[PDB]
């Protein structure tokens, strides 16, 4: 996705 | 809504001062609160349970999501965005999302769920999606190798 679901 | 108002909100978060309507379901108990697979199921729990959804607006300001109803006028998720476990949109299959907080001040791994009011992945998704941007604007997040 962006930051949440990854970073 | 294309270059006009969307350009504003996209910057609001940058300066920490945005917001968008929504029906924040509530909160549930979990054994993770640190992932995405838990959010997909967590939201489902918010329904099966008795976590009636609010009818107000999410106070997003690139610092901490402070969802508040438009009836009781009370803060539901009074947590910092930098401290919270962050959010993770279900699967953008129907404009669904869900936050998560590792205990902190919510007892334990408390999973959260909130379905966008307008429902169009263009109010909370991109709004809060950037809310964290201000937190780790330089992608300080340590998930990959990096260099």
């Amino acid at each position: 996705a962006y930051i949440g679901p990854y970073l | 809504s294309k270059p006009h108002q969307w350009q504003a909100d996209e910057e609001a978060v940058r300066s920490a001062t945005c917001s968008f309507s929504v029906k924040y379901l509530g909160c549930v108990e979990v054994f993770e609160s640190r992932g995405m697979q838990v959010c997909e199921e967590a939201l489902k729990v918010l329904r099966q349970s008795r976590r009636r959804p609010v009818r107000g607006l999410l106070h997003v300001s690139g610092d901490g999501l402070r969802v508040v109803d438009d009836e009781t006028k009370g803060l539901i998720v009074d947590q910092t965005i930098e401290k919270v476990s962050f959010c993770a949109p279900d699967r953008n299959h129907e404009r669904g999302f869900s936050y998560i907080c590792r205990d902190g001040t919510t007892r334990r791994w408390m999973c959260h769920g909130f379905l966008a009011c307008k429902d169009s992945g263009e109010r909370l998704s991109h709004a809060v999606g950037c809310a964290f941007a201000v937190c780790l604007e330089r992608k300080q997040r340590r998930t990959r190798a990096a260099a």
